[PDB]
């Protein structure tokens, strides 16, 4: 279905060069993402470890269902942002259900909406989304090497494509520029990871792999040393993916070179299929018993990754001054904890990798609203900040600066809060959604010897936790260094609005100020729902704390 | 190896060994029994020794060596020629394959 | 020794060692490719039980048959010898013909009809050896009892008729 | 007469609710074994699409060109029209997996093939296609369904590899072929 | 001049065109027919051929067993199966024929 | 001027023939082997045209037990 | 010796042999306008070292694509008699998939340098 | 769990049906009764459970 919606898309695409059909592409997009969830959900009734599918090449798992369901509706949420314009005229006047559905409103919306911005005339934008989307679905389901490899590119070149797709955009150019060269290299690792694996075991399939794995744990002329070393190959070019440290440098500068709205799906998608596809190749190539072979494993490159992810994501973000420079090394913070996670595999580690990756997924999302909407709710505000006039591609990456949030509970107090709470679940303060991620981790690795990695991810959390505060102390301690806009709201310039009924006869003309502009419904709406998530996860826990806890006992039965 | 599939239309060479191994895995391998997979060490040895050759060219390399020695201690009377060993099986030429088996 | 194709080959390597005393002997063929395919139809035609009994053998025996169908396979070559020889007591002018038309024209039969057809007559009257192809199209005639052939270099007489057993002049 | 051997194929066991009847039913079947529901429901999602794009415009209008919003609902159109049947389709194949209560299913699967064993006919009809090539079409094709969401797939390949012992068709057969000789000799 | 009319060589090409498929349908139902007469003589010949490679296989397998234990006192097990293994390496003399 | 194929889909498959030769006969061209796959195959069957059965490309193993054969033994050489 | 690998041996020899003779048996007089880039008469600036705008560079990008999918039909030609109906249905997807992307490339005017 | 299920038993009927050696293939005989099993215990046992729900109508 996802593959039907791209060709169809495509075939429609291809017959236009009108720009005004952008926002109604990004509208069909998100209901063609919906049919993919109701074929998942309709595959969720079966129990099993995998069922191999299509020759062998691709499978399916309850995990892989659930993980799928989660990518689509990521995907709709994110898709709102080019389907919906972002500022909306309300009047009580035109406010009952009578109205919205039998009553049409008037005005000049050009400017008011942006009508002609720049994430509402790109074409191909929410087809070259999909295209990430099957890339990233894939790459769950595959189930040999070469289609592994496959669907690593066709996620990579979408991400490359999203990346430069602001063409006129000289900083969009460079991080796409960046990340394509640098992603390059890390295929490179991939390939020559699937290769040297294929070459030493002569089979391509990774169930075949698993065997000759699970074989060779015993306890003279064939060592199967390949496999943990081809293995740490492959997962290194998996770690630039992810951007874990050592292999992050990227990520900071193309997260903040490429536009706001694009580094939303850039910076979320990726990661959870990738830590998907590496959480069961993890769990079956572990040696039971130990011997030669585990004092080589290949996730022990997980255990740096995460130890320096720790350090280095939280020790680099004290002296960011730019917000998504910042959510960047934030971000690289939270993969320690999902890679150490990982490296553990264990039940209590499984639960707690499946529930910290959804739970940062979606909060990091409640992030990137948030800042998206906080810039477009200063075009009723104006500014005389010498630093303000110097930053570039102000359209495409609106707030660049912490300190252009300065003062913003003076001016949006409860969207304020919103973005202290998700940063407040980012520190891991109870009794926040965070928190509980944090703790499951802390825990698991507790149980499991892990100890000195535990020390260290709580010394390193409160070493993060300082420039999460000074995001807030931004936000709450200092006075707004915007005012409104004196033309906008001068009680003697306004706009005349038509109220019309069902059919084009005129009810009432109202007259109207930038005090009627507000943030469009579907960005306020979806902000507010992750916000009480995050606020009430402590009443709400049980099903989805459940879901992985089914999850996990199917990966370890049997 | 592994696919099953050669290069010339038919099957690989490494196919009986790998599909030995599975069969192997399979029918001797359980939850209940997780020390039944012992049994298909001989068998993954196999499988790797059509792949790679490391045992069997270690075999001729120390018969090659053993063979060779014995060649030039051994007495030597009369090399056949390169035209003999041709000649061997031939229509009429009883008199070269005779001369090539010493009889 | 291996079935790959060999890409830098310089070298024959031979064995004059006979096998053991043990396994029985079996005087080996001595017809050429000319020859054998011109005789391939009379060998399936007599022989066929033993060519697929000993690939049966070979089938029950997996990774072994080499070994282990060592008679069956004596018994082919017997059988085999035994065809070569009747068409040598008998119809050895048009048995020569084929094979030595089926040399020069790259081994196609189809370049060797007549040959055939008139070698086919001599052999189903004196050994009752029939050619026999299994699954061709009833809708149209047997290709080997087809009067024109498309792909033969030079056409077929008006007046060589295929061979059909059975049915008179 | 009973083919002495019944399951050929090594088939994948999956963990499911219900009797599996096919692991890879022919498309026909899965059309003629469709509860009427399942046109309710696969009619009522196609609908859906278009419905969810017309509602969008009437809240949030798109600002769109005189013909922009006609195109979009042939997309729209087109894309819930492909996706109702495939969830059309996954409602029938899911009680051939053992995945959804299957009950008539079952007892129509169970007359149907012991009226083809009875018959003579093959189970699962004759292919065109080689022996070889049938396995690697049921390789392809079976629980193909459970991936509809992202990749489809149908079964249009009479083979005979569906991951069912065959041998309970045959034993009815014989059965009520035993039953219909004894009836018929009070004549 | 209608030696240039479209339509009179749009006819004679249609014919032409429709012709040559009928030819070729003939021709490659013909030629799928003598390749099916090409496999069965091969087939009869298959189970005579394989004899003899077996018997020269075996014949060889044999000798370098013999020679094994002569040379190196016993034999080395590069298998554990006892299944025949075609050999990827042979012993050879150090010097070809002198010619 | 062009006519549009929803407002009137005869009236664009004129013009895009005459206009747009190359590109509309394309689509028709290709749209024939579809049309080809779905008639040709019922009306060869309906006239009597059957598929020839597949060549084999493998030894064809027979099917059952072995045959219990006498005949050719090592006795009959000489 | 093989025929290929001789027939490669005169070709080369061919090409040294009459490169040999105009090297050894023509006058060489070389002076400075003589030496001198053609501009039909008149010096010029010499910019063919410089960044030149090449106007057809977007059919050079999806040339290697199509290149690499035509090759990916070759061994479908060559194994037509096994892959039947069924291999056939899948290269008709693969053609299919490919066909919408030149059909982007039409419709979107990216061949059409005006 | 240390014991590997194939999540593609089907691989145990994969290889080239053409240019076939006499005795190549090995025999599967054990392999496919190992699944008939499976699939026969798997039905058996889900014959039980649904007997269980009409017994407690
Ligand atoms: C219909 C034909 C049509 O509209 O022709 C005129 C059409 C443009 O005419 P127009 O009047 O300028 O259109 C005005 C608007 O663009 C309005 O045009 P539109 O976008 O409303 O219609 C274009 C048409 C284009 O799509 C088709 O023609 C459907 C095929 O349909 C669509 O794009 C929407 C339906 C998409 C169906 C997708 C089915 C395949 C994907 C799933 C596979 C499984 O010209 C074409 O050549 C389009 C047809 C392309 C055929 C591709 C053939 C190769 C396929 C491989
Ligand atoms: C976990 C927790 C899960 C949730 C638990 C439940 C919590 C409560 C959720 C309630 C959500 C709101 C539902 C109602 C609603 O949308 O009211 C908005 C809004 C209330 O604000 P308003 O200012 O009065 O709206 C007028 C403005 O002009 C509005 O103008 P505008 O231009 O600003 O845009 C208006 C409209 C434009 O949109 C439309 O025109 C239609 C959009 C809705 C389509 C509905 C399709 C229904 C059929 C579906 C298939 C069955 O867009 C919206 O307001 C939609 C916002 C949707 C936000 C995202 C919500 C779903 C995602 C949840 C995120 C979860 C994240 C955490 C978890 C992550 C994963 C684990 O009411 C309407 O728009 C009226 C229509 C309401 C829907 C149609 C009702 C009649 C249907 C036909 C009979
Ligand atoms: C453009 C759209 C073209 C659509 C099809 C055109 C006409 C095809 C012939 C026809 O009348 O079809 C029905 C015709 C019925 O024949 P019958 O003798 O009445 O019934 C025989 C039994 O089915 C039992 O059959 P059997 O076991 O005796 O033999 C097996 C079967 C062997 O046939 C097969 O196994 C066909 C394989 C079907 C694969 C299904 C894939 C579905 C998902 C597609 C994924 C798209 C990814 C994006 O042999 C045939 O029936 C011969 C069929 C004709 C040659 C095969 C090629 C036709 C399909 C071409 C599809 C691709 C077109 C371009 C797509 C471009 C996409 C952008 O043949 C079929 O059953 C083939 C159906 C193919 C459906 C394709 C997918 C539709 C959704
Ligand atoms: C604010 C917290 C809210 C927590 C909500 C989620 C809690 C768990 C929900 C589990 C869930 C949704 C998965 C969504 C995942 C989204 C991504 C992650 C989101 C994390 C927030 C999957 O449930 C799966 O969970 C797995 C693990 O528990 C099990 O293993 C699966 O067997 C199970 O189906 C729903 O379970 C249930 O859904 C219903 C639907 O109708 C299914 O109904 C059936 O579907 C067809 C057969 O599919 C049938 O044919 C159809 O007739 C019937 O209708 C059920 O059968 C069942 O599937
Ligand atoms: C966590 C949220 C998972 C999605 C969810 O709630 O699905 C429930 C359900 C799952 O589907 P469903 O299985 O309830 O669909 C109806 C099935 N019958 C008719 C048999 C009862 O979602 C829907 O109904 C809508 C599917 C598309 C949703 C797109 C995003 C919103
Ligand atoms: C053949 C045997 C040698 C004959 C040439 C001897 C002297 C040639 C001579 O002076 O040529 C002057 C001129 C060129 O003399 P040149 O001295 O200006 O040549 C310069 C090239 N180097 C520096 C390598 C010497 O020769 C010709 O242009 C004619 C050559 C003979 C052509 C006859 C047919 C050839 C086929
Ligand atoms: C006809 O009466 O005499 C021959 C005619 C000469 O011209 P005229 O007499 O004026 O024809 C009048 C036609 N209304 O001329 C003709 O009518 C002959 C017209 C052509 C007839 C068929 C030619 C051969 C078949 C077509 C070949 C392939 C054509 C396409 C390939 C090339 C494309 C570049
Ligand atoms: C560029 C290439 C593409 C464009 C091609 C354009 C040319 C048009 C022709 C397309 C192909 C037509 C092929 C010819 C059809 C044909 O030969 O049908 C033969 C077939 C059975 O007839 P058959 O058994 O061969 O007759 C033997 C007589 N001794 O007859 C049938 O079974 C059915 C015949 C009617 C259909
Ligand atoms: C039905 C008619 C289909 C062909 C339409 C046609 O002739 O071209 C339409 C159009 C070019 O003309 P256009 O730019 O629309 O001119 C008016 C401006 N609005 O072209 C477009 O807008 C679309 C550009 C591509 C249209 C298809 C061209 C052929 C596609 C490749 C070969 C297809 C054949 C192989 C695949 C099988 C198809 C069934």
């Amino acid at each position: 279905m996802i593959m039907i919606s791209i060709l169809s898309l495509l075939l429609s695409t291809s017959v236009t060069l009108r720009r005004d059909m952008s926002i109604l592409f990004n509208r069909i997009s998100i209901i063609a993402l919906a049919y993919c969830i109701l074929h998942d959900t309709m595959s969720l009734s079966f129990i099993s470890k995998g069922i191999g599918l299509h020759g062998g090449l691709l499978h399916i798992t309850n995990l892989t269902q659930i993980f799928h369901i989660f990518i689509f509706i990521i995907s709709i949420l994110i898709l709102q942002l080019t389907s919906f314009y972002p500022r909306k005229v309300w009047i009580p006047e035109y406010s009952s259900l009578k109205d919205i559905f039998f009553n049409k409103i008037l005005y000049y919306r050009t400017k008011i909406i942006n009508k002609m911005g720049e994430h509402m005339k790109i074409i191909e934008y929410p087809l070259i989304l999909l295209f990430v989307i099957s890339g990233a679905v894939f790459l769950i389901s595959t189930n040999d090497l070469v289609s592994i490899f496959l669907s690593i590119e066709l996620q990579s070149y979408g991400l490359y494509l999203l990346s430069t797709i602001y063409r006129n955009s000289e900083l969009s150019t460079t991080g796409g520029l960046i990340y394509f060269l640098l992603g390059g290299l890390s295929s490179c690792f991939i390939l020559l990871g699937t290769s040297l694996l294929y070459v030493n075991s002569g089979t391509t399939s990774l169930d075949g792999l698993y065997i000759l794995n699970s074989i060779s744990d015993v306890n003279s002329w064939y060592k199967p040393y390949y496999l943990n070393f081809s293995l740490l190959i492959f997962s290194i070019g998996f770690l630039f993916k992810v951007s874990a440290a050592p292999f992050h440098f990227w990520s900071p500068d193309v997260y903040d070179a490429i536009p706001t709205i694009v580094t939303t799906f850039v910076a979320i998608i990726a990661k959870i299929s990738i830590f998907i596809f590496l959480l069961e190749l993890v769990y079956y190539t572990n040696s039971n018993a130990n011997s030669y072979l585990s004092e080589f494993s290949w996730t022990y490159a997980l255990l740096i990754s995460s130890l320096l992810s720790l350090i280095i994501g939280t020790v680099v973000g004290l002296t960011q001054f730019r917000i998504k420079r910042l959510l960047a090394y934030s971000t690289i913070s939270h993969v320690g904890f999902i890679l150490l996670a990982l490296s553990v595999s264990s039940i209590e580690s499984t639960q707690a990798f499946i529930f910290y990756l959804i739970q940062y997924s979606i909060s990091n999302l409640n992030a990137f609203f948030i800042l998206i909407t906080i810039g477009f709710s200063l075009y009723g505000y104006v500014t005389n900040n010498k630093e303000y006039k110097s930053l570039l591609d102000k359209n495409n990456s609106p707030i660049q600066l912490i300190s252009q949030l300065k003062g913003y509970f003076y001016i949006n107090p409860l969207l304020s809060l919103s973005l202290a709470i998700t940063i407040f679940s980012f520190v891991g303060v109870p009794p926040l959604v965070g928190f509980f991620a944090k703790q499951m981790v802390l825990s698991a690795a507790l149980d499991n010897g892990y100890i000195f990695l535990s020390l260290i991810a709580i010394i390193t959390s409160v070493i993060g936790a300082v420039y999460y505060l000074n995001v807030i102390k931004e936000i709450f301690f200092y006075s707004p260094e915007h005012e409104v806009n004196p033309v906008l709201n001068e009680s003697d310039s306004n706009f005349s609005l038509r109220i019309l009924n069902e059919k084009n006869v005129l009810i009432r003309s109202v007259l109207l100020k930038g005090r009627n502009i507000f943030i469009s419904s579907p960005f306020s709406i979806t902000i507010s729902i992750i916000t009480n998530v995050i606020l009430l996860f402590i009443f709400m826990n049980k099903e989805w704390l459940s879901m992985g806890t089914i999850l996990v006992q199917i990966l370890f039965s049997a | 190896m592994a696919s099953g599939y050669g290069l010339n239309g038919g099957p690989s060479r490494c196919f009986p060994f790998w599909q030995e191994l599975l069969a192997c895995y399979v029918t001797n391998s359980s939850e209940d029994n997780p020390d039944g997979k012992n049994k298909c060490i001989p068998v993954m040895e196999d499988y790797y020794e059509c792949l790679h050759h490391r045992k069997e060219a270690a075999r001729v390399r120390a018969l090659q060596a053993a063979y060779r020695e014995a060649e030039a201690k051994k007495l030597q009377e009369n090399p056949p020629t390169a035209g003999q060993i041709r000649n061997l099986g031939l229509l009429n030429k009883e008199e070269d394959t005779k001369k090539v088996h010493c009889a | 020794m291996a079935t790959r194709k060999p890409a830098f080959n310089q070298h024959v390597l031979l064995d004059t060692t006979p096998l053991p005393d043990s396994i029985p002997k079996v005087k080996e063929i001595g017809a050429s490719s000319a020859p054998l395919l011109s005789a391939s139809f009379f060998i399936g035609a007599r022989c066929k039980d033993y060519n697929d009994d000993y690939m049966q053998c070979k089938n029950e025996n997996p990774g072994r048959g080499e070994f282990e169908c060592l008679k069956e396979g004596r018994r082919v070559t017997r059988c085999a010898r035994s065809v070569l020889k009747d068409i040598n007591t008998h119809c050895l002018e048009q048995f020569r013909a084929h094979w030595q038309c089926l040399d020069n024209n790259n081994q196609q039969l189809w370049q060797c009809r007549p040959a055939e057809w008139k070698l086919n007559k001599c052999v189903y009257e004196n050994l009752k050896l029939e050619k026999v192809i299994p699954d061709q199209p009833k809708n149209s005639t047997p290709v080997h009892l087809r009067q024109r052939q498309i792909f033969a270099h030079h056409a077929i007489p008006p007046w060589e008729r295929p061979f059909i057993p059975g049915q008179p002049e | 007469n009973t083919p002495t051997q019944t399951y050929q194929f090594p088939s994948k066991t999956v963990k499911t609710d219900y009797p599996l009847i096919d692991n890879d039913p022919h498309f026909t079947r899965v059309i003629r074994y469709a509860r009427p529901s399942d046109y309710a429901h696969g009619l009522a999602a196609a609908a859906a699409g278009p419905a969810a794009l017309w509602l969008m415009e009437r809240i949030s209008p798109s600002q769109v060109g005189r013909g922009g919003f006609a195109k979009a609902m042939r997309l729209a159109g087109f894309i819930g029209l492909a996706g109702g049947f495939l969830y059309f389709y996954q409602r029938s194949i899911l009680r051939f997996y053992g995945m959804s209560e299957n009950a008539r299913e079952v007892e129509m699967d169970m007359r149907e093939m012991t009226d083809r064993v009875k018959a003579g006919l093959p189970l699962y009809g004759e292919s065109r296609l080689s022996p070889a090539m049938q396995g690697v079409a049921a390789r392809q094709s079976r629980y193909s369904a459970l991936f509809f969401g992202v990749m489809p797939w149908f079964n249009f390949v009479n083979h005979n590899q569906h991951g069912v012992d065959t041998a309970k068709y045959y034993q009815q057969a014989e059965r009520e072929l035993e039953a219909e000789r004894l009836a018929r000799e009070q004549a | 001049r209608g030696l240039f009319r479209p339509r009179p060589l749009l006819a004679g090409a249609a014919v032409l065109m429709l012709y040559g498929w009928y030819k070729l349908v003939k021709g490659i139902r013909e030629q799928n027919e003598l390749a099916r007469e090409k496999m069965w003589a091969r087939i009869h010949l298959i189970p005579l051929l394989q004899a003899e490679e077996d018997r020269d296989h075996v014949r060889r397998y044999l000798a370098d067993q013999a020679r094994e234990k002569g040379l190196l006192g016993e034999n080395i097990k590069v298998y554990n199966s006892d299944r025949y293994v075609r050999p990827t390496f042979a012993v050879t003399p150090s010097k070809p024929a002198q010619e | 001027t062009t006519p549009r194929f929803w407002s009137t889909p005869l009236k664009y498959c004129r013009w895009a023939a005459r206009e747009r030769p190359a590109l509309f006969f394309s689509v028709v061209i290709g749209a024939l082997g579809p049309v080809t796959l779905a008639t040709v195959p019922p009306l060869r069957r309906l006239i009597g045209d059957v598929d020839a059965a597949p060549i084999p490309l493998t030894y064809p193993i027979p099917p059952g037990p072995r045959k219990q054969l006498k005949g050719y033994d090592d006795d009959t050489e000489d | 010796m093989s025929a290929m690998s001789i027939y490669i041996i005169f070709v080369s020899i061919i090409a040294i042999l009459f490169l040999a003779i105009d090297l050894i048996f023509a006058p060489h007089n070389p002076y400075k306008e003589k030496l001198s880039a053609f501009e039909c008469g008149f010096h010029s600036f010499s910019q063919s070292r410089s960044p030149f705008n090449i106007s057809f560079f977007i059919y050079g990008l999806v040339f290697l694509l199509l290149d690499l999918e035509i090759l990916l039909l070759y061994p479908f030609a060559v194994s037509e008699y096994v892959n039947s109906a069924y291999g056939l249905a899948a290269a008709l997807i693969f053609i299919g998939i490919i066909t919408i992307g030149f059909v982007y490339e039409l419709g979107h005017d990216a061949l059409k340098v005006h | 769990s240390r014991h590997i299920e194939l999540k593609y038993p089907e691989v145990f009927s994969h290889g080239s049906p053409f240019n076939v050696p006499a005795g190549f293939y090995p025999n599967l005989d054990h392999v496919i009764e190992h699944y008939r099993k499976q699939h026969l215990e798997e039905e058996e046992r889900k014959a039980k459970k649904l007997a269980a729900a009409a017994a407690a109508a």
